[PDB]
């Protein structure tokens, strides 16, 4: 539904 | 980029640095992709002719054994160790392993696991004793640059990575051609089955494979597609390379500033029905102190 995510970033969980 | 290190750079000979590397001669190649199913946000296009200076590139992604030697020689502490956690795919977290409640937006299959790092890739209790020849993972971009500099090397640019990964073919879909499994043979370690629920392991592996698994490409490089995402030197953007200029077409280095560094090549998790990012033109990014169980790197060098 949004661009698929292959690179989980540390910033993204804040 | 100007890194800071806590170890001296050892003196190395040219023949030492070149061991396990392939010499890529200078020349042109057609970089990028225009697959109509490509996600626009990824900026796979435009296809363009890029000229590169000669360079060396590792046949193999850096292995656990090699990273352990770097740590032993330097005392290097990886970003995942400083943070105290790293990302592990949910299917590989042993039941009862302490986990953070953190959720990656839009990717709930990633688990932030305290104590997961390169030597314990699934968290406390796991080890790499049986994976000495597997690619090192839970290494951030910073860790990769630290290793490469110690080794007398550097990260490849995205253009160097793609020229080497294409292995002498002109605008093929994969490193080896246009068929995913020519003659019914698996050529890379990606996902089979139903992502993210069940990996059938039809290609032999439901996690990382040894760095020398599968046939190499035409230049002798192993697992440029699949196995682990590979850090490149460039800052990420989706459109810097749309400009037609010497800076974008002759030894291009990417934009001068950014927030995430480019990763190439796909991993054991990639699948046509989710990301479709194991095509050689594919690209994504991650922030430079981030680390994950499916991301490693290979080095490049100037001859
Ligand atoms: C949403 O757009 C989505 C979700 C899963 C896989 C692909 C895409 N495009
Ligand atoms: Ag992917
Ligand atoms: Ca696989
Ligand atoms: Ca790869
Ligand atoms: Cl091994």
């Amino acid at each position: 539904a949004t661009t698929p995510l292959c690179g989980p970033s540390r910033a993204s969980i804040l | 980029h100007m890194p800071s290190f806590d170890f001296d750079i050892p003196r190395r000979s040219p023949q030492e640095i070149a061991k396990g590397m392939v010499a890529i001669p200078g020349g042109t190649f057609r970089m990028g992709g225009e697959d109509p199913d490509a996600f626009p946000e990824d900026g796979e296009g435009p296809v363009r002719t890029v000229r590169l200076s000669p360079f060396l590139i590792d046949r193999y992604a850096v292995s656990n054994r090699q990273f352990a030697a770097f740590v032993k020689a330097t005392g290097y502490v990886t970003d995942a160790e400083r943070y105290g956690w790293s990302f592990v795919f949910h299917a590989h977290v042993a039941p009862g392993t302490p986990v953070m409640d953190a959720v990656v937006p839009e990717a709930p299959w990633w688990v932030a696991v305290p104590g997961a790092y390169w030597k314990a890739p699934e968290g406390p209790g796991s080890s790499i004793t049986d994976r000495p020849n597997h690619p090192v993972v839970h290494v951030s971009w910073n860790d990769a640059v630290a290793y490469a500099t110690w080794a007398g090397k550097r990260l490849p640019t995205e253009a160097e990575w793609e020229m080497a990964a294409r292995g002498g073919l002109d605008q093929a879909r994969y490193p080896w051609g246009n068929e995913l499994t020519p003659r019914g043979r698996h050529r890379c370690n990606i996902w089979q089955g139903t992502f993210p629920v069940h990996d059938t392991g039809e290609d032999g592996y439901t996690g990382t494979a040894p760095v020398n698994a599968f046939a190499p490409n035409g230049y002798g490089l192993y697992n440029v597609a699949g196995n682990v995402w590979e850090w490149c030197a460039d800052w990420w953007s989706a459109d810097w390379h749309a400009t037609e200029s010497p800076a974008t077409r002759i030894d291009p280095r990417g934009p001068e500033t950014g927030t995430a560094r480019v990763t190439k090549g796909g991993s054991f998790l990639c699948h046509e029905s989710y990301c479709n990012r194991y095509r050689v033109a594919a690209r994504t990014c991650n922030t430079p102190d981030s680390s994950a169980a499916h991301t490693g790197f290979r080095c490049a060098a100037d001859p």
